[PDB]
């Protein structure tokens, strides 16, 4: 029970915000119904190994949702996986299992602050509801809010470039990346 | 061989053992419907398909390796050896179900039957569904494509690679 | 094999929450004995196929329900449906199968936060005791309590104004513009 | 036609089949209160009515394709395609009630009972339907109290089969 | 061979068969009551009645088929038919309820043996309290024992002649 | 004469009416033969023959062989003088009501007082009334040690017929 | 049958929670042996024409079960009755079918919360040992537990009182109101 | 008559069956079947309309009595009160008191008596008065002496039927 | 005594007990086969070995004490004073099947009857018989005897039932 | 041994045991068929067949041995021993008959008689019939003989008990 | 001893020391299951193996000392004494894994089953277990044993737990 052992210490090291990120990050792979129950790294992994994206042979997925979240010194220890390679292996075409879309949203996520996320949030106080802009509520419940209501898309980023323009510059650096790759 | 033993194994198993036993037995018995585990034995003892080896073998696919190891005064290693050279009784695709619907929860057969439902007409187990399939001709050793289309729709894809190599195998 | 994936499809995208938010929307073609024993959207669409409202050739009702609720990625994606063409079919009289009573009430619903919720269960003290009081009771629980009393009626909404006056006027304004739309 | 052939039917069907074959067939045998299946089989073969169609006919109408393609060597195409050419032993009249009584829940079927105490004076919906034939209040011409009742518990979808029925005899 | 197939049909029939044949009969051995078919036979010839056409038609009521094409090798009153009709489509069931009903109208230890209807309408009709012109003693049993569909076949029956 | 009569007089009545017949006429004279012999007597006539099938509660043959049904009849009896004692009428009726679950009782019960043996052949109600009579335990104006055995075997209907009998003669 | 339609839509409106207030309302006239396979409100409705206290002419019994659980728009919208007229016959002497004891327990079972409850149960280890102190049980429950060993009665409330004084005032508020009523 | 008796028998439960012939084991012979019980309660010359109307009294089956006999509660009452009883007050005190046990209280109660009686004599799966009616086979549960019963019953910590024995043995 | 207490006493039996009331007096009719309870007692009766004491014990042998209070108008005591200064009818060792013939339920019959379903015919006792059906067809086969129980025993004890084989072997002591 | 000894042991026997004695003495009596017990012992009495030996083969060969123990004080080693010794009375034909009929129920003989009932007819076995009965009317046709059990033994496998096929068939190797 | 002082013990004891009980008298009745505590207690004075010191015994070892110091009027001092001389009813791997079920929290059995996973299936994990429930399962496919606790020692090392490895290594070393 190698493997099983091996999965078990990873997912002890991992914490609510990283379980919190891991989630937004597998929505492509999970619906939300199956999302709702999961409570830390162990249920996350059995939905995971369900689709058959994560077993013995293949652990392509989880190197790179640990590569994803900042997570090196487990790549290091538990898998023996350094960066470079990493970083080698992703940017071949076809090896990426997530979609640059959800990986700038979570870049965007990791670059605002408090103030910030106020003055975001104060940017949408118009076309969404007060319920969803509790002071609880993150960047990343934010984004999904938007993403169901239709005015956040792979190919529709007005709304996004628009409140980002009145925060900050840097926002708006990393969407013209995005684009760029497009 | 003698009443003893089946009196002891009736004994022995539970509910859910039992009706994954007479699912596998279900074959054998190719005209009738036994409603008690006493009565399937006793009906494999009057047909002569009973034996101490015959039974070690059902013990084992139900994996009860205990009752090996108490009543018949068998091991794992002998009952393997004896599935490897004599021929078995129940065939490749009834453990296979089997082995499906051990894997498949309390809450995934409901979805399974509501996406199943317009081929057919309540607490159904995985198990009573497909008697049901393979009462109305839909499920048999040749044709396992509905099981497989229907198990990757609902995002199950490790019973699906289950089903192809079993495909595979023969 | 066809309709019955597409309706479990988008059965699965949705949570506890709205799950809650449809069943409140529904209780004028379903009666508390058959809401009692429901916990998935499945059941629900059972429920709806049974008395005729969901089927293959009419598929209006499920899409009313998941626009009212503010799910539009569904609608375009599930059902190839925009939102122009609903809130066109929508402003036809004779048309929605869900009275704006309702919808109105589900809109306060959506306005109302943890402090507000908190204040409104303080100013029903009198017409309603402590029973109904729980903490653990939504908005939508309030409001169906007080419908089973009449004292929440159709044509009856002096106690909801009076109530709603104590938290915040855009309750006032929602109720007014309802009341003026009759 | 020989006796081991409805020996095997009559060994591989089940208690519910049972009951279903028996209520199906009470067209013909109008005359006789059969006290088992068996020997309404025996009954219909003494009286010249059963034949292999019509044995292939009744097993297709309680969906037991397993036992049409096992036992009589025919598949689903050519029992329809002799159901088209042939006329029906039964009328569509039995299988339409047939139809509905397999829907109906536990509790849909009490509640139905509750509602119809008033008129007359556990029970499947066979027995509700045989009962109701019996005072003469339910006939295949005249399906208004039916209808009426299956309206009143909110199962509107039986209601439209009934009308479709309805109007499929003119 | 007359003889041959006549002994050979009396083989396959049974006794509830025996029973109702003899009870369509009741009018031809009137003058004799039969022991057995055996013997019936022996009384129908001696009233001259053996022809395959008229013993045919019985087997048609008889409602066994099997013998009647082994017989053809390829008269009867309605009003007893229609008592058979009626005694066959009467579950054990009815029958205790038909026979406590009726009580107090004949003697209770008339009926001690458990009866089927025929030998309940023939003990009716020694009594005279049944006739073909006369039905409402047994429309009034039938439907006190709520059985309206029957009512509609005696109804039939009445509006035919 | 006609013999035909007799003849289907006696095929019509089954093997256990004659019995009935045959008890009813105990103390008028001492099968067919029987009735034979009393119309050569006198007694026996066409009035008096429908009587008996009256009495026997069996209306086919008046309207068979008499040619009258019980209208005709009914009048005729209350005007004719009675032919046959209620006495005997009365046990007729008693052991019309009689089931074969119950003469065992009786004949359990009194085995003590008449002959034990010789009851291996199961008895009618009237072959008991017949062997009382023959022992003068009982007489018709005395229906005492009946009556009594009728409340032994629980059943007061009867008992209560008795009374009304007895009160009304 | 309009009167067993009618019979039919009311129970068709009633949860489980309603049908076991029901259930412990109508103890006076069932027995516990007729009560315990009552599971659905047709039952109870049957069980009560049996004993011929519910008819087309005589409905004052079920007005006054319904009554009784504030369940007033069943009133008014099937049985057209408003509160009022209710509380005008009701407030005439020899008019109430159900005796103010249990009218008074059910008002006290209402009024108690999840902790209330706890420390309800943990109250009586102080006088009776763990045979009768089944937590499982809900409040009506231990009521009916308390009636069976005789510790609670129509003139034996020593017990009640007491325990009641621990948690809250409006319950002896209740109590008094009824002795007063007494 | 004879038709009251075809609808009375056939409008009635099985668990009522059972009370019923429980209930008139008072007036012998032991009846199989309910039928038969009014057949011989009839023959017997025992039955009345009064009677009759008293034993569906008895039973709680008002709307039996309305719809068959054309009688209402007071009337019966009043006939019962002034002539005299058919069922004795033991047997409706035993009666009540079955009514009023649930399933887990009667199989406590078997579990309780098994000490002393056959295990297969009582079995499994049945009601209190065939308990009642076994204790009355044994002898040891008569009209004036209830003893061993209302301690039996004090055992499963019901006393509330055991007040209603103290009342009924105060009545007399 | 006379014709009525033994009519009384055959129509107040239920049929469970007769069952009971054959077996116990297979002892004193072994000339004769009795086909009912009434030819039984008549045949006792008429042979003179029937009396108020025998009909009393019999009634405490099948315990039924109330119509032993109702029809012979006796209680307990008086009926065990009387049999303890009296040879008794029924002997021991049928009072001992029938007790343990008591003691057991469905489950343990059914599993003895399929334990012991191969010694003797399988359509032999294809029917549900009880206890002391099979303590007959055991003794017809003269394998269990008022001094040999060895059988009975190691069959009682293959169905894991202690008590039953302690009183078997208190019996046994006993003698 | 006078004929009290023969009318007691026509007397202690049952039906079905007096069924299955008469089909095995039905060979021995084959010139008149005996309507009772009684008539079959008196004939076999009269030709002196009947002794000892003979009566303790019967009874041993039924499964009686209370009968053997009481009237006859014989035990059955005995009777064993000198029914290997002595020529045997019964043929082997007989016992095989008896003990399949022995170990088949009612669902099975229903079986039997539905399937073959279009060779016997309908009134021949209408009513409910045992296996020796049907056994009987298949060896009046000659269908089934010492010498020819083909047809058995085909009717056997039709309703799925393969050892009794399995004993026919070693009953036919051993002869 | 009587049928009273086991329903008093029945109606005291909760929902957990109900379980914990039925799994302690797994080895003394391992050949049927019960299907709750009233039956197996019922089962147990059958079978001859329940006295007051067994009942006393079965008590103290699920920690319940209140009952036997009220119910049976004894004490715990009596009761050590009595283990020390007389036999023990439960071995002690049973109430090792007692006393190691109660150690763990809820949140350690859903890694227990997540580890050991590969053997069993999703099927039975899919409703909450305790740890009794685990072992069970794995005595079932004979994966622990009382001479074999290897794999569960592992298996308690694996997920930073040593207490409890410590308890299984002088529960070794005790033998």
């Amino acid at each position: 029970m190698d493997f099983s052992r091996n999965l078990y210490d990873i997912g002890e090291q991992l914490d609510s915000e990283d379980l919190a990120s891991l989630k937004f990050l597998s929505l492509d792979y999970i619906p939300q119904r199956k999302q709702e129950p999961i409570k830390d790294a162990l249920m996350l992994f059995q939905r995971l190994q369900e689709k058959r994206m994560l077993e013995e042979s293949n652990l392509s997925f989880l190197k790179e949702l640990l590569f994803r979240i900042n997570r090196l010194d487990l790549l290091i220890t538990y898998l023996n996986t350094r960066k470079e390679e990493m970083e080698r292996e992703l940017q071949t075409p076809g090896r990426a299992q997530i979609s640059a879309y959800r990986v700038m949203l979570y870049q965007i996520s990791e670059e605002v602050s408090r103030s910030e996320l106020r003055s975001f949030k104060g940017g949408l106080q118009e076309e969404i509801s007060k319920c969803k802009l509790d002071d609880d509520m993150n960047l990343l419940d934010i984004f999904i809010e938007m993403e169901k209501r239709v005015i956040l898309g792979e190919g529709k980023l007005d709304i996004l470039k628009r409140v980002c323009a009145q925060i900050n510059k840097s926002l708006l650096k990393i969407i013209n990346d995005y684009e760029e790759f497009s | 061989m003698s009443a003893e033993v089946i009196h002891q194994v009736e004994e022995a198993l539970d509910t859910d053992e039992k009706e994954m036993l007479l699912f596998l037995c279900r074959d054998v018995a190719i005209d009738v419907v036994p409603p008690n585990v006493r009565d399937l034995l006793d009906i494999l003892r009057e047909r002569g398909k009973l034996s101490v080896g015959d039974l070690a073998e059902l013990l084992y696919r139900v994996r009860r390796f205990d009752l090996l190891k108490r009543i018949l005064k068998m091991d794992r290693k002998a009952v393997e050896t004896h599935l490897l050279r004599n021929p078995h009784l129940v065939s490749d695709y009834r453990v296979l179900m089997a082995e499906i619907g051990e894997d498949l929860d309390k809450s995934d057969v409901s979805s399974l039957i509501f996406l199943m439902k317009d081929y057919m007409g309540k607490e159904k187990s995985f198990l009573d569904l497909v008697v049901e399939l393979e009462k109305l001709n839909l499920v048999a050793p040749d044709q396992l494509d509905l099981l497989e289309k229907c198990l990757k729709n609902i995002h199950r894809i490790d019973l699906k690679t289950k089903i192809q190599k079993y495909k595979q195998s023969v």
